[PDB]
């Protein structure tokens, strides 16, 4: 399917601040926001593969300029299968139609 | 500096090794009036700044200065983002 | 449009000194409230960019008083993108529409 | 019942490369996904045994293209009993039911 | 060096850590006649010039020579306020 | 950086022993809005790029920054090959 | 026009893991397969630059799960020029239409 | 597609031992045989993962009958993509039909 | 007779970037393609002895940009005897009599 | 370079102390076949050149090579007084 | 670098002493095209070029990248003689 | 018959080097291009054994110029057995009756 | 007009050898033979500056076979004053313009 960008960072404004440069990187939809517990929060964007690689390198250096922010996990999936978006948190929704 | 609007976002994926994690934003200069003039940038974007925003950007070895940029091949930076400007005691932006 | 600043505390007493010291310093709003696990505890003010830096800047000095909370991570974004306020809790509220 | 396979790692861009590579693997349906708290995040695949086993083993090893990301526990369960599709997330639900 | 008129000031405030405390001037470039040229600049203004006055304006990495402005990513500096511009033994300003 | 289109190549004999090695392409300027400009670039080429393409082109000291260009007389380098260009949310490139 | 990627790997088992790993990452078509003497076997796909650069990365990775065989040499080539197709091994044949 | 098997070996009386051992241990297909060089000689397999991954196995162990038989690297790809077949020597011939 | 320059590669994926950056740097026509064992790979382009030489050398430090190339050997014989085009592979093939 | 003729001089008495002692000239660029351009700069004058001469003009960096303006705020530099131009075997100047 | 054209000399006698032995070219821009731009430049000659030649000039700080203008006051230097241009596979000079 | 010479270099952009050199040097005419593998390639002239050797002898000092060329072994035989034309590559081909 | 090449040698057998390879190895017309003393000699080609500079470049390394002589100077100007055909004898005589 479309490509699915995930940027893993420990505390909420590290993650807004990644999900903010995702979006102004290139032409993303931030889809999703997934907790996990002990401060490990996830954003998960889609859209094309050279905007998806293109915002995760980017959202991934601008966690790093941010005081007590810190990158866990990052990973691009580049043709996620069919079965993903119903069992996983990253599809999309109606509240993000608008931004695909 | 420049006084620039951000019109988009420009991608490129075969690049050099150097110019990975770099946000390139397509500014259009405008003037001191406020009107877009028919000259753009592309610009290394650290302050992140998203589309329609007003951009102070630098030209040449400037944009190397901000000590993550040093030995990257950029001579374009968005230094900061425009609050506001203030053109003979009155307030043209913000 | 308007500006998101954040102030993420460990500890509950930690935030609401935070969140107390940011909406009497400038004229920003309070619209959010995230916990994300292990303590981690994180305000939201919106506001011009000029008014959200000199509450985070006040919210984060008011934390040190506070015996028992400490600040882990503040940012602040000058304009969010649109994609953010469907998917993060940045929202104005309909509650806090009156301190807009 | 089909047999289950479990794969629990660290952090959630590495339970979607986990999950991606477990159903393009081999012929599984991932039907889960359960969170248990401390970051520890596992996706339940479900198959044949030779499948589950082809994919649960394919599903470990691309955690390791993921930077920050470490599976904690994989386990296959050949033949699980009917009782557990009823307590356990392990069951097919309606919208998997394409990929079955 | 261009002469420049300070025609007003631009404030940002999310910007680089190291564009803190620099003083920021909207100066519109005037020519060897005196007449405003559709052109500008945003420049660093360590002697400090107010809204009206004829000032120098240097380019490039020679905003950066001034021993705090060293590793700051300035392209534009006021280097002096100009007193007198005398053209052809006459005196143009001041 | 710049927006160019790869119009051709630029192939020298004599020239500096610094100079050698080097690959040379003709660039014409592309606006924002997609039309070739009436101004053109020759620039270094290690992001291998053909006629037609889109390329970011920077200026400058910037074009020496790629650790072999260094002590290289090099003024302007292709630093990316443009995937695309979105402009107001609309895919202008790609 | 369209994109060129080539794995060499050392041995005819890494060869066919690099390009099973190459065309279920991302959406490139393997056309070709070129053997050069001294157990170097390369792989060729075509697709975008985009999906080309995340199909020569999940590639390479999946060779390193092959006992046996080793990642030799990778390269990527944004737009082959005309003269490439007539002469190398790397256009698209009539057999691999239907994936393209 | 259905599963593949490659046992590499150096040297053919190595390969023709692996591939008797593999088409008599499982319901396997010997469809295919490699050379790449430097006495680096393949026998491909077709068949279930379970059938596979029986037969790789006890390839690789027939070689060590062999004196002078040296298994160089293994592999099986339990759901091959179907651009492989038809690039890469892995594909049922007309000729080995009646063993399938 | 025209210039013939020739780039020797110990790899395929370095002698298709040597091959794509001497049809970019100059206007050569690439004619040839030669394998001669033990990965030892030879493109061979035809032009003006201007166009061959800024070729050749913008070719061999293009391949020294790929992991794994190794520039094995270059030549360029400004002016070739007529006897060779006959013997060796350096002559234009009418699939390159386009870019001539 | 750029020729230049003096058209006058600049004098400012409110600079940086590194701007202390340097002679500022105010140089109209002139074309190659001779005639004046409507472009202007203010240049340091190492050699002494009065009103109305022809000078070669550097611009950047290369105004503060001359061992006393390494560390000025100087982009612009007199570093020739023109003897003689000869365009096309012709002398055009001098 | 820009295509140029060499369209003469210019001899300074008075000058500054790094700038002895500079050989000092007067090149007119040329465009993409091949036609001659209302725009020239005077650079340093290391690779020997006489009047007519097609020569590419670099800018800036690239002019002293050549070991013996490390410490010169040069912001224009001609890198190459070109041999062919070659536009859309087409030659246009050579 | 009709004297042989023989110049056998390690790499292909010294054969050709040797090849030219040869047939510049003497009146001889290259007949001849034998590759027998690890990158051994072999150039055939024909001529007079005056002319053969001094050709030869031209042709081993040309790939010095070439940088990792190398001669690995020259031969002359200035009579040769009718029975070689016939099963050795040494006969004067069609293609190469302009040149004798 | 066209350049003009030079290589100085020590002695006339090493300055015939120079003369000789570098009118094979490009489209050059040697024009000229000058002789200041001390045993130095130089050959004068012209043709356009790609040819000179590949027949200097062979003309070099074709002294190094001659025992006795050494290259002394080399030189290669791309295109030369109309001064200089009057006052050095760099100029095409009457009797090479058959070369020409």
């Amino acid at each position: 399917a479309v490509a699915v960008g995930m940027i893993e960072t420990l505390g909420f404004p590290a993650v807004v601040e990644a999900a903010d440069a995702m979006v102004k990187a290139a032409r993303v939809t931030l889809v999703g926001y997934e907790k996990i517990g002990t401060g490990r929060v996830t954003v998960i964007v889609r859209g094309d593969v050279s905007e998806v690689q293109a915002s995760v390198s980017a959202g991934t250096e601008s966690v790093k300029r941010v005081n007590g922010g810190q990158v866990l996990s990052t990973h691009i999936i580049a043709r996620p299968h069919e079965n993903l978006e119903y069992v996983l948190p990253i599809r999309y929704t109606e509240e993000v139609e608008q931004f695909r | 500096m420049q006084m620039a609007k951000v019109c988009g976002t420009v991608v490129g994926t075969q690049k050099l090794p150097s110019m990975t994690g770099v946000k390139l934003l397509l500014l259009q200069f405008i003037d001191a009036n406020g009107e877009l003039l028919p000259k753009y940038e592309v610009a290394a974007d650290p302050v992140g700044a998203g589309l329609g925003e007003w951009v102070l950007v630098n030209r040449g070895s400037a944009a190397r200065q901000t000590e993550y940029h040093q030995n990257r091949p950029l001579d374009a930076m968005v230094v900061a983002i425009i609050d506001t400007v203030t053109v003979n005691n009155r307030r043209l932006y913000g």
